[PDB]
């Protein structure tokens, strides 16, 4: 995902979220949403399965 | 050493003894659960005394 990094400030963790690895080529069965705003620098997150 | 988005807690800090040095250049020590500040580093050495 990247070759290094040198300094930064923020990490977060949160809850563990266990996925599926293993992937097919049926229909599909569920439907994910995100949306990402930026308003004075505030990063917002809403999503709902 | 880079300590962020945490709740600060000096209580433990200043109620201790083992300490020889509690100068607190800049800022007085008597006022720091009411101050809310963005960054705060922590540094660490051994030299005599
Ligand atoms: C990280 O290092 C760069 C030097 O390339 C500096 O410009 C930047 O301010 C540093 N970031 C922080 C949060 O200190």
């Amino acid at each position: 995902v990247y070759s290094s990094a040198n300094n930064c400030t923020f990490e977060y963790v949160s809850q563990p979220f266990l996925m599926d690895l293993e992937g097919k080529q049926g229909n599909f069965k569920n439907l994910r949403e995100f949306v990402f705003k930026n308003i004075d620098g505030y990063f917002k997150i809403y999503s709902k399965h | 050493k880079r300590i962020s988005n945490c709740v600060a807690d000096y209580s433990v800090l200043y109620n201790s003894a083992s300490f020889s040095t509690f100068k607190c250049y800049g800022v007085s020590p008597t006022k720091l659960n009411d101050l809310c500040f963005t960054n705060v580093y922590a540094d660490s050495f051994v030299i005599r005394g």
